[PDB]
């Protein structure tokens, strides 16, 4: 698994709003400039596609020789009790399910050159919850091309229950390698899904062993990003502000140029990576079912009054049981305290 | 137009920043939500089985699903019964959870309003799909993109609008227009300016 | 004038010049290895440090002002007002 | 001249533990305690 | 109805969680009986009373913490340090800084 750079790739639309004429400053999930993505060969003198790994975000490159590269299978465990929500073009059509499948160990294809067309991606679907079919592609060409030709790029991100795609489609005249440039994409792609996703894989064409593809894979992280916008709406220039102190001065200064001299710049060198967690090891249960399911509670003018303390706080246990009628917290959220420690309860 | 039924009780739970058997283990609103929730009591026209999950391994996520009927060996699908006969708190609740967004897109979802004619070169208060706001309407020359409705200035401050009725574009200017300066004397001389 | 059998490159006047201002409470010439120790942490330096407020130094030296000074003064003593013109001309001190 | 300077430098430094109509001075009990719904409207008061 | 109360105390009554362990001297994001913060830990040497939990600063900002387990004492400091600056050319001369 050789490790390629990725210099200046990954470029996307995280906002859906117009913007025309201006210098934004966005914070969210992108590729970092220079990063090293992995490379997967699929040479016949071979056939890899394991399951990768989706965290925030995945930025995907095949440089596709003749149709090599057909589509993704998503999910979260592929098995039979997730969901899997594959992209995939039966060589006309292409089709979006999210329906609980039985894929195989390899989900190979068959080209049309052998004559044996056979779409053996899944075994059996059950209890899909969404589907659509659509006709917007010709024909792949099945036979086979002596050299590379184009390159695809494509990025998936999961939110909120919203599955967007991003892609991009270049021709080259390529021999081995990924090139140097600056590449943007454009949204085609606004799916309702409703799964949860973590891993996903790739489903090449076999033709009985493939003859040449190459795919790169990335994973997006939490950075700072400046972009640039022309009067058309597009995006011409775009620096990532945690690579080389150039980029935080034009970070700073609001601006891709800078003058000759001195400036201070601001920090975006360094972010949290791991979590820390100390709590103090009580593990006694504590008495939810004697203080508010009791034999006989008490009236109104003299009620009475209870000290909580060596507990664990845990009101889970209230889920299956019972129903409250009204629970409102002041001062504190009531989303919040499932992870607070207090000095004194009442 | 996401639709579900819960008992009577839990319908305080479908609110952005609650918690409970709703908005932890079954149907979780984001935080940053631009919508309506309606509910209403049906306890006689709902009668039967119906389930939810009381106990998971995590939380979910916003507008998340999940339709594992049996997670490791436990079922963690619990049921309530739903008829009638039963206390008010225990009873069957539709709730309809609808979710809006207002974007440079053409407009599919309207309200009941009828349009008027167009007036050019006057100090007007507009309304261009919801958009409320007052100034001067002219012919404009700019081009637009294929989508869009309103292009934006440098401050934020909407300059050009596309009328859905003919498909051309309009400029907006403000109606008072820069400095007047006035001179006068002193008012115990005169009153001519 | 400076003495060139002294280590110092100020005169005596001017070492008595200093010594007489405080600088050390500001705080102007602070590492930043003895806020980082922690044994020290409640000082008000560091907590300038920390929150961000930082002094730039001077980019003229002491040693430099004290060159220009000691310049200005044996021009004003070997040539005179005529230093201030154009070239510097010599003449007896007794005859300025 | 260095006391001005000095005790401006400390004023600016000491300024910070005002609440500015906020539950909390500081910015880690207020994230802790309050979800984003109504976290937003306390943080801005400490901003501006 | 119940009626809680945070002081610098050690805490009777705490929700379910799991303790991790301690990593020093970096950039990390902290959680010490639910007060959630981010900064880089260090070994102290400050001493406190029998019962206090973290110290504070003259700006109100916790920089001195005890943690539940194990008793000892850590130090809070934040990850950016002190100010740098960038020494630049044109850019239509050179991009070297
Ligand atoms: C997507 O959901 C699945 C199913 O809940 C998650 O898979 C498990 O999640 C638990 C959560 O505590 C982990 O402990 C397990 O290791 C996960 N894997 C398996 C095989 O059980 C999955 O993590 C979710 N993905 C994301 C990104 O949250
Ligand atoms: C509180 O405990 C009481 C018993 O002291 C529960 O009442 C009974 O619980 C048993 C559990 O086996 C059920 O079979 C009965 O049907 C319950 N009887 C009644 C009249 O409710 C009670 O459910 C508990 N909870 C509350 C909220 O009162
Ligand atoms: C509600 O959930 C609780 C908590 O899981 C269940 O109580 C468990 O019941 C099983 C089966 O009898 C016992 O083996 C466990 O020890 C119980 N756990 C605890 C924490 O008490 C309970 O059965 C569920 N159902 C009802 C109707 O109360
Ligand atoms: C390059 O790949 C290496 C692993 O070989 C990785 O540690 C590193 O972060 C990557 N990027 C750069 C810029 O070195
Ligand atoms: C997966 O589920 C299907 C449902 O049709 C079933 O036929 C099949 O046996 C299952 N496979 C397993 C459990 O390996
Ligand atoms: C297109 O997909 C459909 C399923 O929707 C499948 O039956 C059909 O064989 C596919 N067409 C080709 C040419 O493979
Ligand atoms: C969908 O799931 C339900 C609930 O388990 C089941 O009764 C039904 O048969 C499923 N549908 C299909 C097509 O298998
Ligand atoms: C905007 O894009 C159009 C094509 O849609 C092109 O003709 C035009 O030159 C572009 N204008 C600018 C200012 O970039
Ligand atoms: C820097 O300045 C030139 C000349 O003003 C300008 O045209 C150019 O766009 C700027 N360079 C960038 C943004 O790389
Ligand atoms: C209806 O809308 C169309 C399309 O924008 C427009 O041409 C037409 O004038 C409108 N009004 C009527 C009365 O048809
Ligand atoms: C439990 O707490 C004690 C007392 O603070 C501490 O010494 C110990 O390390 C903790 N953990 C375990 C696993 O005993």
């Amino acid at each position: 698994l050789t490790q390629v750079s990725s210099s200046r790739r990954g470029v996307y639309y995280n906002d859906d709003i117009f913007r025309s004429d201006v210098l934004h400053l966005t914070q969210d999930y992108f590729l970092p400039f220079h990063s090293n993505l992995t490379q997967y060969f699929s040479l016949n003198i071979y056939f890899d596609n394991p399951i990768l790994k989706f965290g925030d975000g995945v930025y995907f490159a095949a440089t596709e020789k003749s149709n090599v590269i057909r589509g993704w299978v998503f999910g979260s465990t592929f098995d039979n009790t997730t969901q899997s929500a594959i992209i995939v073009n039966n060589s006309t059509h292409i089709i979006i399910r999210v329906c609980y499948f039985n894929l195989c160990k390899d989900p190979m294809y068959t080209v049309s050159a052998g004559t044996q067309v056979s779409s053996w991606v899944y075994q059996s679907a059950f209890n899909c919850t969404y589907d659509r079919v659509e006709k917007s592609f010709q024909l792949d060409t099945s036979p086979k091309t002596g050299n590379f030709t184009d390159l695809r790029e494509f990025v998936f991100k999961n939110r909120d229950g919203f599955f967007t795609v991003y892609q991009t489609y270049t021709p080259v005249n390529l021999l081995r390698g990924l090139p140097s440039g600056l590449s943007v994409l454009k949204p085609i792609l606004k799916l309702p899904f409703g799964i949860n996703i973590t891993s996903f894989r790739v489903v090449m064409a076999m033709f009985s062993v493939p003859e040449s593809a190459a795919y790169y894979v990335g994973n997006l992280k939490q950075s700072t990003f400046m972009l640039s916008f022309n009067q058309n709406g597009t995006i011409v220039d775009a620096v990532d502000c945690s690579q080389d102190p150039l980029a935080e001065l034009k970070c700073t200064t609001k601006s891709f140029n800078v003058s000759k001299g001195i400036y201070q710049t601001s920090n975006f060198r360094v972010s949290p990576v791991t979590e820390v967690v100390r709590f103090p090891n009580i593990t006694n249960l504590c008495p939810f079912d004697k203080v508010f399911n009791a034999t006989r509670f008490p009236s109104v003018y003299a009620w009475e009054r209870t000290k909580i303390s060596d507990c664990v706080a845990d009101y889970t246990v209230f889920y299956n049981s019972t129903s409250f009628s009204t629970f409102n917290c002041y001062g504190v959220s009531p989303s919040k305290l499932i992870d607070l420690c207090f000095t004194s309860v009442y | 137009a996401d639709t579900f039924l819960i008992r009577f009780s839990e319908v305080r739970q479908v609110a952005p920043g609650q918690t409970g058997v709703i908005a932890d283990y079954n149907y979780k609103l984001p935080d940053d939500f631009t919508g309506c929730v309606i509910a209403w009591n049906t306890a006689k026209q709902d009668v039967g089985s119906y389930f939810y999950r009381s106990h998971r391994s995590s939380k979910l996520k916003p507008f998340e699903r999940d339709l594992s009927s049996e997670e490791n060996g436990v079922r963690t699908l619990s049921t309530y019964d739903f008829n009638q006969y039963v206390p008010l708190e225990y009873q069957a609740t539709r709730v309809v959870v609808l979710s809006f967004e207002l974007l440079n897109a053409p407009a599919t979802v309207c309200g009941p309003k009828l349009s008027t004619s167009l007036v050019k070169n006057q100090c007007v208060n507009f309304n261009f799909n919801g958009f409320k706001g007052t100034g001067v309407l002219t012919d404009s020359s700019k081009t637009f993109q294929s989508f869009q409705q309103f292009g934006r200035d440098a401050s934020d401050f909407t300059d050009s609008v596309r009328d859905p009725q003919t498909l051309r574009i309009l400029d907006i200017s403000p109606c008072s227009f820069g400095g007047v300066s006035v001179i006068t004397p002193g008012t115990n001389t005169s009153s001519a300016v | 004038l400076p003495d060139p059998l002294k280590p110092t490159k100020r005169s005596f006047i001017e070492d008595l010049l200093y010594n007489k201002v405080t600088l050390a409470d500001a705080g102007f010439m602070k590492q930043y290895a003895d806020c980082l120790g922690g044994i020290n942490a409640r000082d008000l330096i560091c907590a300038q440090k920390f929150n961000g407020l930082t002094v730039l130094p001077p980019l003229l030296t002491d040693d430099m002002i004290a060159a220009y000074t000691a310049a200005l003064i044996s021009g004003t003593a070997t040539a005179g007002w005529t230093f201030g013109a154009g070239a510097a001309l010599q003449i007896p001190f007794a005859m300025q | 001249v260095v006391n001005q300077n000095a005790q401006a430098l400390n004023t600016l430094v000491k300024q910070l533990s005002s609440n500015f109509g906020a539950i909390s001075s500081a910015l880690n009990d207020i994230l802790s305690r309050l979800d984003k719904v109504e976290a937003e409207v306390q943080i801005d008061r400490l901003i501006t």
